[PDB]
């Protein structure tokens, strides 16, 4: 029962968050999901089937008749360059869409990492790097130290001397 | 004494392709293609009308069956499948040409050309356009010898358009049923119709003979259709076998804003019912296509405002992260 | 009066560069731009707006008269078509533009890391990051010091027990 | 005791669009889309010719107002919207086709067919190619029966392409303002001509009436034209009605690089002045495009090598790193 | 004759495999290619160009008669189109290959750091970072624990004191 | 005491462009455009039949060329260069569009029409069908007067298209060498056809006259066809010039699976020889086109299951990481 983080996994129980913090210590084992991160993943994803309408949208008028054909010598060429003109928006939609999915892919691996390295660089020489994506905190974290890190107000020169004597022997 | 970093997961994720890869299972995911339409014409907050069977192109000139919609003013108009534009057999021409531009109209304002006559039958009538009793298109008048195989009269009119609104005049040309019917209709010798406008000037000539028997018709009636510019004369003059406007058709979008004025419709081909409840931009044979996603699979043929038409039934688009189900 | 880097902020105050060196030391504060990633920048910049050109230009001719008009029935398809394809041309252009664009913000992103990434190493042992992208230096850096960092000439070695009995006590 | 790493930021950026999101603030940015044009013709370094008053088709065939241009030299042609390409009221068949054969000509070369005449008058004059005194075609020969109401001859003319390039060849049939002028100019009985070619056969016969008055002619005469390959006759065979061709059309970028030789011509419509002095190589009717930028919103319709035509007024292309304001 | 890493250069060495490891110790010099990686990196290469098929074929027929020519003035308008077209074909192509390329580029070069991050987060602070992509590691390691390094068993608490005394005076 | 990690390089790698930057040095590479083709049909497992110098449309009438195809059953049709499509100069009516009927056919099964005659000649036979002895087209009747200059009987003809297929009707209008020969072989008089379907009518008259000889033939039979929904009758109502159908031709891709079907073919364009070795799904005048890559550079027009045609003549792709030289 020891917790690891994104690296090699994912969380099925963080469950009213995207991106989020599990901490164990003295007390016992917690998890808070991040609002910030998680609203700027969803702000960029939002918006997204918004867009491609407003990019792909036409007006347009009956050119051929389908109740009366008009004459069939340019009645071929009017269906040869509809069907044309399907073939190259058809492409064009699988390729935009790829495109918008490898997108929301990567820029949430992004918004991690944007916060893992934010947290690194909060716990300075205090912590060091499992690398399942934890940190092991080489001091006495308790949870208002938690909620320290998570809130962004950690200061590492507190704790740094513990740290470090605990971390050289 | 540790804290981690992560991000959420699900068990059973939907799978999404994206340009590198193929089939990557993600958290959530939407569809991008719209594949049913509503069958009806959704025509809320519009003004709408269904010729139903009504030809369009018989709007101009009066058919019975066109007798609801001479005046009609609209934003949507539906044509119909089964509808006829004539009464007494004969077609247009430039017809598929002379329809779109009816589509766009916004609707058609009629007023009288103000001619008059001497010493000819007007009141011409045909088994072909029943209504009550026998009668004709009831935009024209069908002009006779009064009295049989009477040669008729070298005759010209002129109408300028006083309106701003280019006017549509429309015209026929009448091939009888036989040699003798254009003798007893219109007397007998050499018969030239010819229609002179400023940019537009043509001869016509009856080429009677019998032709295979619709609405009960052998003979033919032909309608050849101007636009005309403010302050322009059509002038028209013949010997016979010539169908003649009553009334010009002025488009409800070249209007002054002078109340008549009804602008820019869409022209459809339905076959669906209309439905004044719900609402829609884009309309295809099927029905309506309203839709928050960005493509449909539905028609090609689709006309409005609307989405883009793509081979494809589905392109699922990803709402979430990559999916990474928990280990051990 | 602290000084911070790109982490959080740009500077207004580089005037002669694209990416730059902010230091204080026992002598006061040097502020200078970096050449070569500033000319790296530049380079793959440059050549946008001509990249454009030569990937959208065609030789064409008249189809279609507007002196005297070509028959109605083929006039209304030219027209058609002509709408159709500048629907795809006007689609692919917002694109290519926006790519092109996605581009140039990102490498720039980029060529900063390159450089920060670059020094973090070139420092070792001897500095540590508050994150702001600054690096605190434990030992005694001096102008001749500051330039050495920037003409990637820094010696770690020099300073190094320096730095680490500054580090640890 | 610090160091900093940073990259430069300026108070008011321009925003940019990227795929992501709308309106990113940056640095420095770029216009991509060219909206204003060179309302001239830029023609340095070119050869132009502007033809003014002729029509194109008139180079061909020479009207009095296409006497400048009957064996022009070009780069660059531009044709004029009032230019009439007819003296003596007539169309081309085939016209539109004709006139792009002719703008990529390079211009015309002219040598003559060599016909003679025996006993008929070839001096046909008219009101309406008046050039000091009554006058006709430049190019072409007007054939009458040289005693009024005198039966005109069954007549037999052979030409054949002795050059490599295939020649261009006009011919004419008069439709006669009365049934009487007919007979008066070609005597009187059935008129026949027949034109053929190793690739070209057809005959053709006046149908004779008034017409509406044009140029003060109610009569017509209608051109016909065709391409001549090399080492082919074209074999001319007419008893009357018949406007004949003097000189054949050589086009220039079919030359053998002889020094008549100036090779492949832009045919453009443009209602603006000619300049020397500027350079361009995109046109359109209101002048010239030559825009550093990829994409012009001007003019779908534009010829030569040209910007992409886009819907859009501006799409702005970043120059420089994403701009991120400084923090106290 | 020291060795380096991948940040400034590639080895041409290295020749059964894509990605490496490149030692020295008391036993000597080595060099392995790693199969993981090099298998990740072509696995995503291949089914390129079956990618690009599959996105751009389709079935067509003759809408023109090359024998026997068919109407001229529509015949003008087919070849406008068919050429039209073409400008549009030809600007996706040379465009789709183009992206197909930058991200054979580009993964190729994150396979390379996903290895790399790895491998240091794997030495936790028995190793530090000479910048030129090598580990400098202040123990004894032998090629038994090269191996380790590689194979991913490398178990940095077996020499960190070892280290840590090395690393400090 | 280190560890390095490294990947790998060679010394002379290829040039690819990305979108960021151009001539990139990579590690390996692959060509994207195909630009050669094989020169040969290539047939294997399909079923293919060269017409060689049968014209197309001539399957459906029978001229001496197409005899060996009247019957013919292919999933790919091969047309050829010098082809006539007739023995007896005429074309006919909606040539272009009718092929590309017969090119998808999957080929055609013939069965008679049943027509039979009383008082005529119906053995007609002509220099230009020679077939051991004058012979006409082997699908057809030339119907004759029986006697020289013996006025043609007005006679009709009744045919119901019995099958599930819509059935394919060809018919024939002669115009004679002479007004002579018209009343030798018909009679004398006023002529007249029509055909007559349910959703078909139309009335054809000779208009005899000499017209270039061709074959050795001054006369010209046109031919006009029609689709014959199932349960329709087509009559054929005629006083003279008419060539009669024998027989009527039936798609093989609408049969019903009862062993004649040969469902969907391609017809296909090729100056190449044949190929039953090779595979290929793509085709063009020069050959199949068959290749791993997925663009062509070889021809605009080619077609099948096939490569995208693009201008470039090479776009290189990728195979590899971006090569980076080892240094000192
Ligand atoms: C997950 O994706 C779904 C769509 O798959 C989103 O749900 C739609 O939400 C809108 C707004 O309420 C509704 O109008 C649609 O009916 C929903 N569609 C379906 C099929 O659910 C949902 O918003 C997304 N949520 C998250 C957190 O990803
Ligand atoms: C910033 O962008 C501008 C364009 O917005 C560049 O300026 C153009 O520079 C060229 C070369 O001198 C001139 O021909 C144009 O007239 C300039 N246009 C405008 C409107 O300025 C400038 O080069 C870019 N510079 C930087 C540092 O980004
Ligand atoms: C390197 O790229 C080449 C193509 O440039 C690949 O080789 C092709 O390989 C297939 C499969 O054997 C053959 O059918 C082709 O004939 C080869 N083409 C050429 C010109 O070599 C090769 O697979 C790639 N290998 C690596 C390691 O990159
Ligand atoms: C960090 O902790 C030290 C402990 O003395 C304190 O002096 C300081 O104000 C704290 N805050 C910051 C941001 O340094
Ligand atoms: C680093 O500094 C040390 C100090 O002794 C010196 O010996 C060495 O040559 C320097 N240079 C490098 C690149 O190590
Ligand atoms: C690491 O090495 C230590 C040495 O005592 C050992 O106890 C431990 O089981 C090793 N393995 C791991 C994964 O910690």
């Amino acid at each position: 029962g020891a917790i690891a983080g994104f690296i090699e996994n994912g969380w099925e129980g963080l469950i009213d968050g995207w991106y989020g913090f599990r901490h164990q210590n003295a007390q016992g084992q917690g998890t808070a999901a991040d609002y910030k991160s998680t609203q700027a993943a969803i702000d960029q994803i939002t918006g997204k089937l918004n867009r491609l309408i407003e990019k792909t949208n036409k007006q347009f008028e009956l050119i051929d008749n389908e109740f009366t054909e008009v004459e069939q010598q340019i009645g071929n060429v009017i269906n040869w360059t509809r069907d044309s003109l399907t073939e190259i928006w058809s492409y064009n939609a699988e390729l935009l869409v790829a495109m918008e999915n490898q997108h929301t892919i990567d820029l949430a691996d992004s918004e991690m990492n944007k916060l893992y390295e934010r947290v690194r660089r909060q716990l300075r020489e205090n912590a060091e790097e499992d690398g399942t994506g934890c940190f092991e905190i080489f001091h006495r974290c308790d949870d208002q130290c938690m909620e320290s890190i998570r809130n962004n107000t950690y200061n590492h020169t507190e704790y740094r001397q513990e740290a470090l004597q605990n971390r050289i022997m | 004494d540790k804290i981690c970093l992560g991000h959420h997961a699900v068990a059973n994720g939907t799978k999404v392709n994206t340009l590198t890869e193929r089939g990557v299972e993600v958290v959530n995911a939407t569809e991008t293609v719209e594949i049913t339409g509503i069958d009806k014409v959704c025509t809320k907050g519009k003004k709408a009308v269904d010729l139903g069977s009504c030809g369009i192109l018989g709007t101009i000139i009066g058919p019975p069956q066109c007798d609801l919609h001479l005046e009609f003013k609209a934003d949507l108009i539906i044509e119909r499948r089964n509808s006829s534009d004539i009464c007494y057999p004969g077609r247009f021409t430039n017809e598929e040409a002379l329809r779109q531009i009816i589509r766009e109209s916004g609707g058609i304002d009629k007023e009288s050309m103000g001619f008059r006559y001497s010493g000819i039958r007007t009141d011409g009538a045909t088994s072909a356009c029943k209504r009550t009793v026998s009668s004709f298109y009831s935009e024209m008048k069908w002009l006779s010898s009064s009295m049989n195989n009477q040669v008729f009269p070298q005759l010209n009119q002129t109408y300028r358009n006083t309106r701003k609104e280019p006017a549509l005049i429309v015209w026929g040309v009448h091939h009888s049923s036989s040699l003798d019917e254009q003798n007893k209709l219109y007397g007998t010798g050499n018969k030239l119709i010819t229609v002179g406008s400023s940019k537009y000037q043509q001869s016509f000539s009856p080429s009677p003979g019998a032709r295979p028997k619709v609405n009960g018709q052998a003979g033919r009636i032909d309608f050849h259709w101007m636009l005309l510019d403010p302050g322009d004369t059509v002038t028209f003059t013949f010997n016979g076998a010539f169908i003649a406007p009553d009334r010009a058709t002025f488009l409800r979008s070249n209007a002054p804003s002078g109340i008549e004025y009804n602008g820019k419709s869409l022209g459809i081909q339905s076959d669906a019912q209309i439905d004044e409840s719900c609402e829609g931009e884009c309309f295809y044979s099927g029905g309506t296509i309203n839709s928050p996603l960005p493509f449909q699979n539905i028609d090609s043929r689709a006309v409005g405002k609307c989405p883009r038409y793509v081979k494809q039934s589905s392109l699922p688009l990803a709402l979430g992260m990559k999916n990474v189900p928990e280990k051990i």
